[PDB]
């Protein structure tokens, strides 16, 4: 935990170079990114970028998960609603509303969907969290919260 | 030329074949350890296990 | 269910066996005022010889 | 005991015994070299 | 005795199930005669497979040159039943293939090769190669 | 296998396994003044991971408690009509399943770093558990020795000139 | 290729399932919960899919009778299982060695047990 | 792959890296580092030590592997004629079959005898232990030797 | 004490032969480190476990013998063993009595050895290590009797209070 | 032509280190954690932990860290290299000081 | 990318790997052309 040499207070030329670097770094902020002017702003922005990156990957995997969880799990799961454990084909057991299941397999298909759509989404979310990588934004010791100043990013003259 | 089966080592099936043969030979040696002059196989040594299990690790 | 499981057998007859007092085997990093406790432990272990 | 001695020397090919000795025994101390 | 009776009840049910599995196709006890059809279905598949192989050969028998047909047949036969029979010699199958190849080359000689001395040389060599009545010393003196 | 093996709240099979009850008891016998800023960071990361985990454990155990409560009522599913018996049996059985889960050790990289680190923080934690939590350290010493960890604080220490402070359970040398 | 087993839906997922005849062939010689449930399911499925009102009303009466009998069987199951559960609970806590070695710091509040602000709680300065 | 030669990747301790050293004891780490350096970068040793290590390795791993591969290749030559009849001989075909079988069996036998005897040679050899104590290499020496070995392999591929 | 090394047996036969020295080893420890807390606790626990297991085995033997005698008086002999032996022709009743007396004792001895074999191996290894290092001093957790302890000096006189010059 | 030139440069100008790292070099490597990147380290002299005198210690520190001079470029280190590896010096092998980069 | 991690697994640094990684890519591509040229001839 040593220390570095502290330079003497900057002259007017160094102050002007610092101001130029700060204003140039100010000009680079996209107008659709609403981060206020503060010490941690740049750091936050960096964090945000990484977060957004992760987000994209996640959603891709989520979509992919849905595909991979379509025919492999949920459809074979829906194979279990054809018959009851007694061998008699599926029939409607009404809870409170005695809905008229006049269409062909309205009862069986609706029960299968009620127990399949949540399963589909849950398995897709599990796939997305299992396969996407959060490593770029992970900071075990929280060392990436250090303040980065705009004039330190850009070198002028 | 003649030496390309060595390059065939990248396939996991070939590595598994080599592992099976090596473990079988280790069993043969261990059962024959009563004869003087053969060291045998020791399972309490880190070096032997590390050499066995990391031979194909990181292959490129 | 299907692997090594630590045993729960212990010494269940010797009095105050698990009132362990400070020594080089415990590095003396305990609560400061536990020194009194140590004395008590010492005395107790001299009562049961 | 008697059966084991007969089977070990007769059923197995003579080359395997040559192979086993050659493979176990080191090059320097090998008789045939 | 109760344990033995329970074990025998389990054994009786197991044996009934085992006989049902291995003899369901004979009887119509099962509704709609399902399992029987299954076994019949299997036979169909098996038959189809064999027929398929034969049909493939027919296709190849119509696209190879006429000189090669016999050779293919030999190979075809060895792929069907020759390999599985331990009394058939692959060495003799190869020898027969070599003889047929020599005969094919001899026929190729008769395609107007127009080589005066090589015609006689190759004819004598092929006659003595397949062990005909012609002697090797005959062509040796001819040379 | 997983793409997040770097995560501190994650772990593999052969990591140090501590149940939540053991973790809280271990926390009950430590002081933050005796730990370096890195050890405090490890403990804080473990704290957030473990607060989420203790929140989530009843959710994990709910399917098993639901099934057992259903099987206690009988072989009739009176959904929306057997809710009273189902949830009384649930309020009884779900605590039992959560008891089994919370007494079940789970492996974690933070568990294996806090206990098995070779710096001063690891020695401090090991000795503190050894003296203030003799039973927890008995189980933990058995587990660590089984995992090819060689520390002076272990009861199974064949290089020591001082007698063990507890009963050494049988194990394969 | 991929569409054959990814887009071409299976036959079973579309048509109505048929009766599983394997589960009605060898039935035990008992009026147990399994047989009563099979009869109830058969009649309920029939009245759910049959245009014949006479058989439907006969099956309605028989379904009410089966509902009563299945309630009786479930009462027996509930009694046996819950009594076994309660007895096992009591026996477990009878044989279990309850840990009484928990920390007692929560009961002790030395600032409140002996009021640290004594003689100052009443306004005095 | 076919483009490059990979017989050196899984032989003579080329596969040793820092993971083999992190879990090893101090003495075991020294032995492993010395073995890797001696097999891959012999220039770091005195010439007499190089000769001693080559002699100790040859009669145990290198020449033994060569002999085992030769024997296993001879196993694949029970009949050299292979396909052969009175009507026609197949010299080129038999030569091709030999060049396809014997190198394969040689490779299998060599890899086997390296997979069996190399760990025991590293862990149970007196010459290796004595020379490791004599040299006492460090982790920096191992890192430099790893770089040098990779660069030498690259140079050999280039030439 | 001269440098001999004690190695725990690794062979199954060696371990089986060595498990009969357990009690003997403890005696030696009880004569080297009599007041060591771990040695005393091991002695107390081994004694109480021996007493409990012996009482349980004797109760099992008494119940078994009582049952065999009472049921054999009515001709109900449990068909556990062969009737008239094989070599000496002893009867099933006698062999059942012998087994119900002996096998519980063998199981008790096996369980007692299983519990304390590793513990006694660790204790003896520590003893041998501190003998090899020529450490004849008493161990850490040694609590002497009253006659061997040092009395605590009660008379502590605080120093005279004097004003600080600064 | 970049590949050909780089291959020629590598083949011509690459040799193995040919020596074991000396004690001084290893100690310098272990102390290279004291090097600071992008900003010079403020070296403070404590006579009870560094010894010598302030001027001599600061000169040695400037030689070791600030100047950028490598351990193998020090005269005493070179002498140690040429002494501890004289067996390789014999039989016509020349020791390489700076590892290839 | 993958080669960068592979060569950093061996003792190396990110900057040095790129110089070494480029040579192997150039060498492998040259062999691929040689294999492609051989296929055209035969
Ligand atoms: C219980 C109480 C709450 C407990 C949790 C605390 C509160 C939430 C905290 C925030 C959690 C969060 O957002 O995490 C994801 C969060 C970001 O997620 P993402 O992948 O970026 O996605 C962004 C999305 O906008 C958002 O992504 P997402 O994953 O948050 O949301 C999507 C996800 C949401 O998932 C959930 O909600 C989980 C549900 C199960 C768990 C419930 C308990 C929790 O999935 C779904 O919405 C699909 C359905 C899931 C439920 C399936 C069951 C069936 C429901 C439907 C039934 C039928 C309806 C009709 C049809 O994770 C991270 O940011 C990881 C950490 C990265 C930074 C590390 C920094 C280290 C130090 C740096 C120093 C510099
Ligand atoms: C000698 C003293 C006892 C007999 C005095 C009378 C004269 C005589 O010899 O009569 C033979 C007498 C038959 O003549 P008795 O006059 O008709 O019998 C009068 C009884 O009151 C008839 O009534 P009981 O037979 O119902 O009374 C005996 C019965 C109920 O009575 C009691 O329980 C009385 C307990 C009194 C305890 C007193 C303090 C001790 O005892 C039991 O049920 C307990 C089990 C007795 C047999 C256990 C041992 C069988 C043989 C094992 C051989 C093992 C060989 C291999 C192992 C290595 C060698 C050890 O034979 C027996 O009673 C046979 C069993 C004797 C058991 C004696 C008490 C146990 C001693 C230790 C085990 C031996």
């Amino acid at each position: 935990g040593f220390e570095t040499v502290v330079p003497a207070p900057p002259t007017r030329d160094d102050e002007l170079r610092m101001i130029k670097a700060t204003e140039e770094q100010f000009l680079q902020q996209p107008r659709y990114k609403l981060y206020m002017n503060e010490a941690h702003r740049i750091a936050k922005m960096n964090h945000g970028d990484r977060h957004n990156n992760i987000r994209a990957h996640f959603w891709s995997n989520f979509a992919l998960g849905l595909l991979i969880t379509g025919p492999i799990f949920i459809i074979p799961f829906g194979k279990a609603f054809r018959n009851l454990r007694s061998g008699v084909p599926y029939y409607f057991r009404p809870k409170y509303v005695f809905t008229q299941k006049n269409q062909y397999n309205q009862d069986r298909n609706w029960g299968a969907m009620k127990k399949q759509i949540p399963l589909w989404l849950g398995l897709s979310t599990a796939y997305a969290y299992w396969f996407t990588d959060f490593s770029i934004n992970d900071d075990e010791w929280l060392e990436k919260g250090k303040v980065i100043y705009p004039h330190q990013t850009i070198k002028v003259l | 030329p003649l030496k390309f089966w060595w390059g065939l080592n990248k396939f996991e099936t070939i590595q598994g074949i080599h592992s099976i043969l090596g473990n079988a030979a280790d069993l043969v040696v261990s059962t024959l350890s009563f004869i003087p002059g053969v060291q045998g196989r020791n399972n309490a040594s880190y070096i032997e296990n590390s050499i066995r299990v990391t031979r194909f690790r990181g292959f490129d | 269910l299907f692997d090594f499981n630590p045993s729960s057998i212990k010494f269940e007859k010797y009095p105050f066996y698990y009132w362990i007092n400070s020594s080089q085997l415990t590095e003396f990093n305990q609560y400061r005022k536990f020194v009194i406790r140590d004395s008590i432990i010492y005395s107790l272990n001299n009562y049961i010889i | 005991s008697l059966i084991n001695s007969k089977r070990f020397g007769k059923i197995f090919y003579y080359f395997l015994k040559y192979y086993i000795y050659d493979w176990v025994i080191s090059r320097s101390v090998k008789d045939l070299k | 005795m109760a344990i033995r009776n329970f074990v025998f009840k389990i054994s009786n049910q197991i044996q009934n199930l085992a006989a049902k599995r291995s003899l369901a196709y004979l009887n119509q006890i099962d509704s709609q005669s399902v399992p029987s059809r299954a076994t019949i279905n299997m036979k169909d598949q098996v038959t189809q497979m064999q027929r398929e192989i034969d049909n493939m050969a027919n296709v190849i028998r119509a696209q190879i040159p006429d000189e090669d047909r016999a050779e293919f047949e030999i190979l075809k036969k060895y792929y069907v039943t020759g390999q599985h029979d331990s009394l058939v010699d692959p060495q003799d199958v190869l020898l027969q293939l070599d003889r047929i190849q020599v005969l094919k080359n001899l026929k190729m000689i008769e395609l107007n090769e127009e080589a005066y001395d090589p015609e006689l040389v190759r004819l004598e060599k092929l006659k003595a190669r397949v062990l005909l009545e012609e002697e090797g010393a005959l062509l040796e003196y001819a040379h | 296998m997983d793409n997040n093996y770097h995560f501190w709240g994650n772990g593999d099979r052969q990591d140090v396994s501590l149940s939540y009850e053991d973790y809280y008891s271990i926390l009950d016998c430590l002081l933050d003044e005796k730990l370096s800023p890195q050890g405090l960071m490890k403990f804080k990361n473990l704290h957030e991971v473990s607060m989420y985990g203790v929140s989530y454990v009843p959710l994990y155990c709910f399917p098993v408690a639901y099934g057992i409560s259903h099987m206690l009522t009988g072989k009739v599913r009176r959904g929306h009509s057997g809710y009273r018996n189902l949830f009384s049996l649930m309020s009884v059985v779900l605590p039992f399943t959560c008891w089994y889960a919370y007494t079940t050790p789970i492996p974690r990289r933070l568990y294996t770093e806090i206990i098995c680190s070779n710096n001063a923080d690891g020695a401090y934690v090991r000795n503190r558990i050894k003296q203030q939590k003799p039973g927890i350290w008995r189980k933990l010493s058995q587990q660590l020795y089984n995992k090819n960890f060689r520390f002076p604080e272990l009861n199974q220490d064949l290089t020591a000139t001082e007698f063990p402070l507890d009963y050494v359970a049988p194990h394969k040398f | 290729m991929i569409w054959k087993y990814l887009q071409r839906t299976n036959r079973g997922n579309i048509i109505q399932a048929g009766l599983q005849h394997r589960k009605f062939e060898n039935l035990p010689f008992k009026q147990n919960f399994d047989n009563l449930t099979k009869a109830y399911d058969l009649r309920m499925w029939y009245i759910s899919n049959s245009p014949h009102e006479a058989k439907n009303l006969e099956y309605v009466n028989e379904l009410e009778a089966l509902h009563n009998e299945l309630n009786y069987q479930n009462s027996r199951q509930f009694l046996f299982r819950t009594v076994s559960f309660l007895l096992g609970w009591a026996l477990f806590y009878q044989f279990y060695e309850l840990p009484k070695t928990y920390d007692w710091q929560d009961t002790q509040e030395p600032k409140h047990q002996v009021p640290a602000y004594g003689d100052l709680e009443e306004g005095g300065d | 792959f076919l483009f490059y030669n990979q017989q050196h990747k899984t032989r003579n301790g080329y596969f040793i890296n820092h993971d083999n050293l992190m879990l090893a004891s101090l003495e075991e780490r020294k032995k492993l580092i010395f073995y890797f350096i001696a097999n891959q970068v012999p220039e770091k040793l005195d010439p007499v030590d190089r000769v001693k290590f080559n002699e100790e390795l040859s009669d145990n791993l290198s020449t033994k592997a060569r002999l085992i591969g030769s024997l296993t290749g001879l196993i694949g030559l029970v009949g050299f004629p292979y396909i052969s009849t009175r009507i026609y001989s197949r010299p080129v075909l038999n030569i091709g079959l030999s060049l396809l079988i014997c190198p394969f069996l040689y490779y299998v036998g060599n890899q086997l005898t390296y997979s069996v005897w190399e760990p025991k040679f590293i862990a149970n050899n007196n010459t290796v232990c004595e020379l490791s104590k004599k040299y006492n290499f460090t982790v920096f020496d191992f890192a430099q030797a790893k770089k040098e070995a990779h660069l030498k392999a690259l140079r050999t591929e280039l030439v | 004490y001269e440098g001999l090394k004690y190695e725990t047996p690794k062979t199954f036969f060696g371990r089986f032969l060595n498990q009969f020295n357990i009690d003997a080893k403890l005696d030696t420890l009880s004569k080297f480190y009599t007041y060591q807390k771990t040695i005393r606790a091991t002695q107390a626990e081994l004694q109480e476990d021996r007493k409990s297991y012996l009482t349980n085995s004797l109760l099992f033997t008494a119940v078994s013998w009582f049952s065999i005698y009472q049921f054999a008086r009515k001709g109900a002999v449990l068909p556990v063993l062969r009737e008239y032996g094989r070599y000496f022709g002893t009867h099933r009743l006698f062999r059942q009595y012998l087994h119900t007396l002996v096998l519980p004792l063998l199981y008790t001895e096996y369980a007692l050895n299983q519990k304390y074999y590793t513990h006694m191996e660790h204790l003896w290894t520590v003893h041998v290590n501190r003998l090899n290092q020529k450490i004849l001093e008493d161990p850490l957790y040694t609590f002497y009797p009253q006659e061997l302890n040092v009395p605590k000096h009660n008379i502590i006189v605080p120093t005279i209070f004097r004003d600080t010059p600064q | 032509t970049y590949y050909s030139t780089n291959k020629e440069a590598l083949i011509q100008n690459f040799e193995p280190l040919n020596r074991k790292f000396t004690e001084e070099e290893v100690e310098q490597f272990l102390r290279n954690e004291g090097r600071s990147q992008e900003e010079k380290r403020n070296w403070i002299y404590n006579p009870h932990i560094h010894g010598s005198t302030e001027g001599e210690w600061k000169a040695d520190i400037h030689e070791k860290f600030d100047s950028g001079k490598a351990p193998w470029e020090r005269e005493h280190v070179k002498a140690k290299i040429l002494e501890t590896n004289k067996a390789k010096i014999d039989a016509g092998e020349e020791i390489q000081l700076k590892p290839f980069k | 990318g993958s080669c960068l991690l592979i060569f950093i697994q061996l003792v190396f640094s990110g900057i040095v790997v790129l110089l070494l990684d480029d040579m192997l890519n150039k060498g492998y591509g040259l062999g691929s052309g040689i294999s492609l040229f051989i296929a055209t001839n035969i």
